């Protein structure tokens, strides 16, 4: 037996293979590997299945889908009752011009619109993962 | 009067343009001359060396500079890359895993770094 | 063995690449040396102030300038210079009095604005920022020992388990972390700076602009508009108010990332990997490279609305401020904005780690995979806007040179008219439903005609091919199919040889090389457009659709009191500015040769200047070029050189003509 | 001293030796080609860089590979005449 | 027993750095020795800077494609 | 002064120049001393960071060491 | 192979050796240069030549013998010679000393033909294109020179950019335990063996907290 370049080569395929696996385990200890870096961080997994996972909402990981899409929904309602009636309808310009005030609710409220997407994003996550 | 400031002109400019810039230009030509010269861009100087030496006595940066540092059970490693070898050996190979690595590992570049012989 | 007379060149190339350091070893002596250096430069930049409030405060006349500003001018030190004449009197002084120079910077209207009345005010400033350039190096100093002193604790480290060489990575986790860097900059260092800023207007700058008022009522915060009547410029209560809803919005943000506790805050990993990146963040380069490609905005908007919306007192009053503060702001971003590029393809060349062939996992990666297509898209808009622009520009010459002004191709610039009507008629809803209205905005929108049309497709043309190149070098860097393995060499490199077709100017660092020229240009274009649409705007307005009014009504014939500055009839105050011209034409002239003729014809007329040394009678018995061989400047050397060259002619004889013109 | 390295494509041309002006290459007997032979560079420390090896290769990307060092630079590998460095 | 793409048929080119990656070229000769790392001898129309038209490859780096056609590389 | 520039002698734009002496000499010189303080602490500065770290201090320099409570937090909190 | 005899340049003036040749400025510069390279050959007949300095020269028709600064020179001359179908010709580096090296046909067979006992020097066993990236050789023995890479840590970085893509199933290094660990460094348990049973046992109940912690959302 001679070592053809074909044997080499299955060498450098026998190789990799078995080193690509190992490097992934707890016995390798890159600082590529730190957390921060590319690997997930321990308890908080992102992607798994090609799917977000629970975690990815955080504190809302608890939350069922039907309460994240009753926030969404609301919170949008609320928002986007608050941008038109401070925008369009009941404009507060000339009122706080003369002196006056915002009308604080309508500044609380518009800002529950991008709230509102970002809750049922989460929403849509949780009902993906059967939450 | 709005001048009296020139008193210190008179001193501060010459001086600063003048016989600073000449002392800073005999300097850096002595400078140049010292073994230590630009230490950190030139190779082959001696404070190089012992930079390197001072890194590789603490204990954390030991085995820094191996490219095959954080396997933190070799044999491990190596036993489980020869057994996977065992079962894909190409019918009766003599091909070992530990006399493969040693001579992958043993490469022939005498002319690299060899700067390193002079500090 | 020793070295040869390019080791300078060699070595000052890299002075500052302290990636390239040869002592150092790991990524905590790396960052540990950029920290200090970063301590370091931070002195420089208050020094720096303290001169500039230092010479208003002794060598100037602040205290002068401040009763009267619109006629009166600032001045930047006294001229101490034993080359002028000893009897008569220089055209920078009265008489018998001591010689001056006039401020173009603009810091007096920054002093008066910020509410500067006396010198004394000036001199305490001058100080205390004295104090903080040695406060800086102290903390230089401290944080250097507290690194050593970490490095020397791990003589008593150790975690009785072969893991303990896992505190190898969190040595510099001091300088290397990022959530509670990215927490705490856009919190404090943005948010409360700016909250502290309207502190100091509120308590000074509007207090001593008017006639006292109340303690400092939330009357201080207006929402007006802009530019005040009497000093045309913002309203210091407007910038106040803006300051604090800035100050707000930041700190408000400023609470996003994982800081101090781990309980609070989401992780920026966590946020790149469930989006469009998960870049490496660990690289100091790729973060040097996005920082600088938002100083640049940054920068830009600053020249921008400095002119557009004028915040200081009296600077619109003042015809060279406006013009020098524009210009060289614009200089600034440009250069930070090709900055980006350039650590960009240093990124990708030297901290960028790629898979396989084929995982389209990285947003690099993904770029990677079509760049042709991006490069050749580019290419193609470079194309179009030169050839339409240079084709309509010449058009326009040739008809108006053959006494046919009507057989012109002016497009009448119409999308940027509906964009400025749009955000007219935004602006005059917002002062029509004013009790206190008639307002002004200066110059926020702009008379636009063909020539704005024209002027800014050249300009998109210039910043098309900028880009063009800039990201070519940086997908290419790493390897393109002429030289399939340039990430194995050095980010700049002399040549691959004249095989393969020859291979001149071939590294990324030769595309940021070629580049630069066109930065330069791009930056020459929009610097010109301003100064001409400052200078005249009617004139302006109606000729400038053809490059033959630019060339004339513009360059030859604003160039009139700059080069009479220094005649044989006498000299003016412009004297400076027209011997700084031709010395900065000389300087561009003398950048040629180091970018035309090359390495080989200077190796080989520096091997016959040494025979000669080497021949003559007294050298040859004390000097045998052993030590220091005088050698050819190297070729990237030579390119480095000319470039500069090039690039300080370049932008240096522009500040003459700006003075010359509109002074 | 440059960096001149051989890569396994080599097909024992003998071209990159004859076109090298300082002797810097040679051709050492090998198995992984038809030609029974393959380049060697054992004598880099006299490689000055012109690259003529790196024209002369005629594999798809060349087989033998210059590295221009220049913070490397000797006497040798910058040719120089009027002065000696030893 | 043959081994490789048989002689005269076209093969597409999988080396990355090779002028001709992905593009196909046709087979002039196989080596048959074992002992030989790149063995496929393949010519094509289109010259590199060098102004050669054929090299050899491995046998890993050539996957027997169809022929190019009209105006296809 | 000998004006140049178009707008200068059109408009009469004048630079006033103060008749006192701006900073007398005494704050001239308190400047100074600190001045020369920032210059001695950059010298050293400049110093320090051209030597660099020395790793080995631990083999001869007294002490042990010490690392914050803070900073044993923001290494154990992440990176 | 025998090294010849060649003497200091500065100590065989006036040599029947010598070919005749014009001489020019072109030639070793003598009082700043002491290491000199010589290039001696046979010749059959007196053939009109070209001097690497400038010059033309005549050969004599017995041993030949000339002195040049660069060994770039010597082999040009040596090229021009075998163009001529001289061979038998050798090129010596002189030392400061006078020490003489037998550097051109230094086995005595020219570089361009096959010689036994050779060994591939500076080879790389993969394409050009399988050297290992600059970037994942940072601050390692390779720092910048990821061409000089051995092919085994060229291999194991190649297993290492595979690996690091299939991020889900990473580990994360754990976080170390700063204010309880780090003892003095006498205040040490030896038992080097059993300090990786005890590895295994913390990282197993690290994966451990981790699989029941992820295992609460997901
Ligand atoms: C304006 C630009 C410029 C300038 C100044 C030069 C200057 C020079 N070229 Mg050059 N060149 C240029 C553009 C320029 N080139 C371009 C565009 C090309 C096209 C490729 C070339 C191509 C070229 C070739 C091919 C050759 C030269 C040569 C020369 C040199 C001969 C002239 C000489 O020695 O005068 C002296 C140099 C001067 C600049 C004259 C002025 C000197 C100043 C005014 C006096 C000293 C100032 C004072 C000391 C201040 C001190 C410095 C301060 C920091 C204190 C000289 C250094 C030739 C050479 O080197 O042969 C000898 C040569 O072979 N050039
Ligand atoms: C506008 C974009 C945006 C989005 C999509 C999110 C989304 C998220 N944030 Mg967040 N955040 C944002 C802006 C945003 N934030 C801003 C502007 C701030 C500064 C006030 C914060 C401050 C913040 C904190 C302090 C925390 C979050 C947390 C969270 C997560 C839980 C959501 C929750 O309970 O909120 C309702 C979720 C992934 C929490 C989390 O999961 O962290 C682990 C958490 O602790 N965020
Ligand atoms: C032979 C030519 C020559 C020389 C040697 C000088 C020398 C000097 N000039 Mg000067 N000058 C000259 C011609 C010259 N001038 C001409 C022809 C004009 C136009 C009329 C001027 C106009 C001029 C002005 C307006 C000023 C000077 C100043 C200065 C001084 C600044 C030094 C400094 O800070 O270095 C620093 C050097 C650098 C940063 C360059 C690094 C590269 C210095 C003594 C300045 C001064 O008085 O300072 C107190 C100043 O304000 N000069
Ligand atoms: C010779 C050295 C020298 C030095 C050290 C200074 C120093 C200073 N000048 Mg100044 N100046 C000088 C010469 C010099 N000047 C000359 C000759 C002119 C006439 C063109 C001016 C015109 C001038 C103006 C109009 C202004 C200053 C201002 C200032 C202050 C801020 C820095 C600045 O703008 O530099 C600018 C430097 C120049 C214009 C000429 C130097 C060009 C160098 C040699 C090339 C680049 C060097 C490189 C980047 C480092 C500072 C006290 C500003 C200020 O507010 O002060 C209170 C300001 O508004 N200077
Ligand atoms: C080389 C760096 C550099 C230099 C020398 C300057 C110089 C200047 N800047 Mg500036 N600037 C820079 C970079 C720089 N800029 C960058 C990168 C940014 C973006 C963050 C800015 C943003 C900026 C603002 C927002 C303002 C200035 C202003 C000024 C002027 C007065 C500043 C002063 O003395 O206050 C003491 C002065 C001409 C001020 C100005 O226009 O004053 C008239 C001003 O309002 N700059
Ligand atoms: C058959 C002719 C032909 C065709 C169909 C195309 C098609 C294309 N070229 Mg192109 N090109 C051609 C010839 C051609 N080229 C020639 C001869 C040159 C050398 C000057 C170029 C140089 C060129 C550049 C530099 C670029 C393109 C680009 C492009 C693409 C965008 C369109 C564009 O920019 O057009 C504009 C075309 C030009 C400016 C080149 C001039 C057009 C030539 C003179 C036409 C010649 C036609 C030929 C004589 C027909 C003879 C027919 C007869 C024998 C029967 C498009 C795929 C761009 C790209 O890749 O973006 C996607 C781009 O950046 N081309
Ligand atoms: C007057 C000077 C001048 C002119 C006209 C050009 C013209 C051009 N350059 Mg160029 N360049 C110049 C000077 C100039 N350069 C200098 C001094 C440098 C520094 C080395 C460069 C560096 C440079 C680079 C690095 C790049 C260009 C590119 C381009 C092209 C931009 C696309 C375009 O507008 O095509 C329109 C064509 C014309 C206007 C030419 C006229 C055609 C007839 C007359 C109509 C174009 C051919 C880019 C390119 O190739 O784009 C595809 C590019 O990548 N140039
Ligand atoms: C590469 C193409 C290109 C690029 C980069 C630009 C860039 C620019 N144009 Mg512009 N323009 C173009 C082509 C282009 N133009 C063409 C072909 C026309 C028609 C003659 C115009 C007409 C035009 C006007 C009237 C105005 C601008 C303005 C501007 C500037 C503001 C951005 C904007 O609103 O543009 C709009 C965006 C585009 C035009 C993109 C279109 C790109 C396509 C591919 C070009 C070809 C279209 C094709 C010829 C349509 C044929 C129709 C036919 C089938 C009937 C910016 C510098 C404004 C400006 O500078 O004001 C100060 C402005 O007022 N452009
Ligand atoms: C107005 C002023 C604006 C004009 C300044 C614009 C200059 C652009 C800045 C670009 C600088 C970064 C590029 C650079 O440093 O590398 C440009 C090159 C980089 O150097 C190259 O580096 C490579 C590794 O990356 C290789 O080692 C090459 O051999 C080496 O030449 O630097 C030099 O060649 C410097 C030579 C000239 C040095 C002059 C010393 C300056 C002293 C006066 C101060
Ligand atoms: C004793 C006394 C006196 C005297 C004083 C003096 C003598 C002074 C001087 C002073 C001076 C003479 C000063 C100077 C200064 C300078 C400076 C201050 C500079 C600085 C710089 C910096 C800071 C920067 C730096 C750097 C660089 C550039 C490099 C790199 C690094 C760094 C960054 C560091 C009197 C009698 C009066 C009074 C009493 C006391
Ligand atoms: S020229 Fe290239 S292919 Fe031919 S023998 Fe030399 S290295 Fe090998
Ligand atoms: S670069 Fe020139 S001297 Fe060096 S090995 Fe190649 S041919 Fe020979």
């Amino acid at each position: 037996y001679t070592e053809t370049v074909a044997d080499e080569r299955l060498f450098e395929q026998v190789y990799l293979q078995y080193t690509s696996e190992y490097l992934k385990g707890p016995l390798y200890w890159h600082p590529d590997k730190l957390q921060g870096w590319l690997p997930d961080y321990p308890g908080t997994p992102m992607i798994k299945e090609g799917k977000y996972t629970s975690h990815v909402i955080g504190n809302l990981k608890a939350f069922s889908s039907n309460e994240l899409a009753f926030l969404s929904m609301l919170f949008f309602g609320v928002g986007l009752y608050g941008n038109l009636q401070f925008n369009f309808y009941d404009p507060q310009w000339a009122k706080v011009d003369a002196g006056g005030f915002f009308n604080v609710s309508y500044i609380v409220e518009s800002f529950l619109l991008p709230i509102s997407f970002f809750m049922h994003i989460a929403c849509y996550i949780q009902r993906q993962n059967g939450k | 009067k709005y001048g009296d400031q020139r008193k210190f002109a008179a001193v501060l400019v010459p001086l600063t343009t003048l016989v600073f810039p000449a002392v800073a230009m005999g300097m850096f030509v002595l400078y140049s001359f010292q073994e230590d010269a630009f230490w950190r861009i030139v190779p082959g100087t001696k404070r190089a060396r012992e930079l390197d030496e001072a890194w590789r006595e603490h204990p954390l940066f030991a085995n820094s500079k191996d490219p095959l540092d954080g396997l933190i059970n070799p044999d491990d490693y190596e036993k489980g890359l020869e057994e996977a070898w065992e079962r894909a050996k190409p019918a009766g190979s003599t091909v070992t895993v530990k006399d493969k690595l040693k001579q992958l590992s043993k490469q022939n570049n005498p002319h690299w770094e060899s700067w390193r012989a002079m500090s | 063995g020793r070295c040869a007379s390019s080791r300078y060149l060699q070595v000052l190339g890299s002075i500052h690449d302290i990636e390239c350091g040869f002592g150092i070893d790991n990524t905590l002596s790396l960052n540990l040396q950029i920290f200090t250096a970063h301590w370091g430069h931070l002195t420089i930049i208050l020094i720096w102030v303290s001169s500039n409030l230092y010479h208003i405060a002794s060598n100037a006349n602040y205290s002068l300038w401040v009763k009267n500003p619109i006629p009166s001018m600032p001045i930047a030190h006294n001229i101490w210079d034993p080359h002028f004449t000893n009897s008569t009197s220089t055209p920078y002084s009265h008489t018998i009095i001591t010689t001056i120079l006039i401020a173009y910077s603009g810091i007096y209207n920054q002093l008066y604005t910020s509410g500067f009345n006396t010198i004394n005010q000036i001199y305490k400033t001058t100080f205390t920022f004295s104090c903080l350039a040695v406060i800086s190096i102290l903390l230089a100093k401290i944080h250097i020992n507290t690194h050593s002193e970490l490095l020397h604790k791990l003589a008593s480290h150790t975690s009785q388990i072969p893991s303990f060489f896992q505190l190898l990575y969190f040595l510099d986790v001091a300088i290397s972390s990022v959530n509670i860097r990215f927490n705490f900059h856009t919190g404090i260092l943005v948010g409360l700076f700016s909250i502290g800023y309207t502190g100091h207007l509120l308590d000074i700058t509007i207090p001593a602009s008017r006639a006292p008022l109340i303690h400092t009522s939330p009357s201080y915060l207006t929402f007006f508009g802009g530019l005040k009547s009497n000093t045309s410029s913002l309203y210091l209560t407007d910038i106040a108010h803006h300051h604090l809803a800035i100050g707000i919005i930041s700190i408000l943000t400023g609470h996003l990332y994982s800081s101090f506790r781990a309980a609070l805050g989401t992780y920026i990993r966590d946020i790149l990997y469930t989006s469009h990146l998960t870049h490496s963040i660990k690289s100091l380069h790729l973060a040097l490279s996005l920082i600088l490609a938002s100083c640049t905005p940054l920068t830009s908007t600053t020249a921008q609305h400095i002119y557009s919306l004028t915040p200081y007192f009296y600077l619109s009053y003042d015809h060279i401020y406006s013009t020098a503060l524009y210009v060289h702001h614009s200089y600034i971003t440009s250069f930070l904005a090709i900055a980006s590029h350039a650590h960009t393809a240093i990124t990708l060349v030297r901290d960028w780690v790629a898979p396989l062939e084929q995982e389209s996992s990285s947003k690099q990666i993904r770029i990677h995979t079509h760049k042709a297509a991006i490069i050749s898209h580019l290419s193609w808009v470079s194309l179009w806007l030169g050839f339409h622009t240079l084709a309509v520009y010449s058009h326009n010459d040739t008809c108006i040179a053959f006494n046919s002004p009507s057989k012109q191709i002016l497009i009448e610039a119409s999308n940027g008219q509906l964009i400025q009507q749009a955000s007219g008629k935004a602006l005059y809803g917002t002062i029509n439903s004013i009790n206190n209205y008639n307002k002004s905005f200066d110059s926020f929108i702009h008379p636009i005609s063909p020539g704005d049309l024209y002027v800014h497709h050249a300009i998109a043309l210039g910043l098309h091919i900028t880009v063009l190149i800039l990201l070519k070098g940086g997908l290419e860097a790493r390897g393109s199919k002429l030289m399939p393995d340039k990430m194995e060499h050095s980010f700049g490199f002399s040549c691959d040889g004249p095989g393969r077709g020859g291979t001149c100017d071939i590294s990324a660092w030769d595309s940021f090389y070629l580049a630069t020229f066109w930065m330069l240009n791009s930056n020459a274009w929009i610097s010109f457009y301003f100064h001409y649409k400052h200078l005249t705007p009617r004139q302006f307005s109606e000729s400038s659709t053809y490059l033959e009014s630019w060339f004339r009504d513009y360059l030859w014939f604003n160039s009139t009191p700059l080069i009479h500055g220094y005649s044989t009839l006498g000299a003016n105050d412009l004297s400076v500015q027209s011997w700084s011209f031709l010395l900065t034409h000389l300087a561009w002239a003398s950048g040629f040769m180091f970018l035309i003729s090359w390495r080989g014809y200077w190796q080989e007329l520096i091997d016959i200047i040494l025979y000669i040394h080497l021949k003559t009678p007294i050298l040859i018995n004390l000097w045998n070029g052993d030590i220091y061989t005088p050698l050819a400047l190297s070729i990237v050397q030579a390119r480095f050189i000319g470039l500069v060259h090039f690039s300080t002619g370049l932008i240096l004889t522009y500040p003459p003509f700006i003075i010359g013109a509109t002074s | 001293s440059h960096a001149v390295k051989i890569y396994d494509t080599c097909i024992g041309c003998t071209l990159c030796v004859r076109a090298c002006p300082t002797d810097v290459l040679e051709m050492v007997p090998a198995s992984i080609n038809a030609a029974k032979q393959v380049a060697s560079s054992p004598r880099v420390e006299d490689c000055v860089g012109c690259k003529r090896c790196e024209t002369a290769c005629p594999t798809d990307f060349l087989s033998i590979r210059v590295y221009l060092q220049d913070n490397e630079e000797t006497q040798y590998s910058l040719g120089l005449d009027l002065v000696d460095w030893s | 027993p043959w081994v490789g793409p048989k002689k005269g048929s076209w093969v597409k080119i999988l080396r990355p750095e090779s002028y001709w990656f992905q593009q196909r070229g046709q087979v002039v000769n196989v080596n048959q020795k074992p002992e030989v790392k790149y063995p496929v001898t393949v010519k094509f129309d289109s010259v590199n800077y060098a102004n050669v038209n054929t090299n050899g490859y491995a046998l890993w780096e050539v996957i027997e494609a169809p022929a190019p056609g009209p105006g296809e590389v | 002064r000998v004006p140049g520039g178009k707008r200068t002698q059109e408009l009469g734009l004048v630079i006033p120049m103060a008749d006192e002496d701006g900073l007398t000499d005494g704050q001239v010189a308190g400047l100074f001393v600190i001045a020369l303080v920032v210059f001695i602490s950059a010298m050293d500065l400049a110093k320090t960071m051209y030597n660099g770290i020395n790793p080995a201090k631990f083999k001869t320099s007294k002490g042990k060491g010490y690392i914050s409570p803070l900073v044993k937090r923001y290494i154990e909190n992440g990176f | 192979v025998v090294a010849e005899a060649i003497p200091r340049p500065e100590d065989l003036l006036d040599s029947p050796k010598f070919p005749m040749f014009e001489g020019s400025t072109g030639g070793y510069m003598s009082r700043s240069t002491r290491e000199r390279h010589a290039i001696t050959w046979t010749a059959k007949g007196q053939a009109k030549f070209e001097m690497p300095t400038g010059g033309f020269a005549i050969m004599n028709q017995g041993e030949n013998l000339c002195y040049f600064r660069k060994k770039e020179q010597c082999i040009a001359l040596g090229k021009q010679l075998r163009k001529m179908k001289i061979e038998n010709y050798k090129i010596y580096r002189l030392k400061k000393d006078g020490t003489v090296i037998f550097m051109h046909p230094a086995d005595g067979v020219f570089p361009e033909k096959v010689n036994k006992g050779r060994v591939q020097v500076n080879g790389r066993p993969f394409t050009i294109r399988g050297n290992p990236q600059q970037s994942e050789l940072k601050f390692t023995k390779y720092q910048g020179k990821g061409y000089e890479a051995d092919p085994l840590t060229t291999m194991f970085v190649k297993a290492r950019v595979m690996a690091f893509a299939d991020v889900p199933n990473l580990f994360a290094l754990p976080q170390p335990n700063m204010d309880e660990l780090v003892p003095a460094e006498e205040v040490d348990k030896y038992t080097r063996q059993e300090y990786t049973t005890r590895m295994m046992e913390a990282l197993k109940r690290v994966q451990d907290d981790r699989a029941a912690k992820a295992a609460k959302s997901l």
